[PDB]
């Protein structure tokens, strides 16, 4: 389980490919299935499987 | 030599095929994606409410 700074799921967070910019706090490929979260600490993008 | 022509060129005649998937792909997108809808509800996600 996982709770962030408003959203939140439950998953397994794994590396990424994808990449970012200043300003993203949320991911999801299509179809609001929210897969992608750059965390709010260390500021490195992780996956969502 | 004909039918290897016709199908390796043109990609209209393998609509029939195309569209099965299609109207298979177009039911799944349209089924997920009434999770957004509130139906009345303060909320259309769940783990908010």
């Amino acid at each position: 389980n996982f709770n962030f700074n408003g959203l939140t799921g439950t998953g397994v967070l794994t590396e990424s490919n994808k990449k970012f910019l200043p300003f993203q706090q949320f991911g999801r490929d299509i179809a609001d299935t929210t897969d992608a979260v750059r965390d709010p600490q260390t500021l490195e993008i992780l996956d969502i499987t | 030599g004909k039918i290897q022509d016709s199908l390796s060129s043109t990609a209209s005649a393998l609509g029939k095929l195309q569209d099965v998937v299609n109207q298979n792909a177009q039911a799944l997108n349209t089924l997920v994606k009434q999770l957004s809808s509130n139906f009345g509800a303060i909320s259309s996600v769940l783990n908010d409410i």
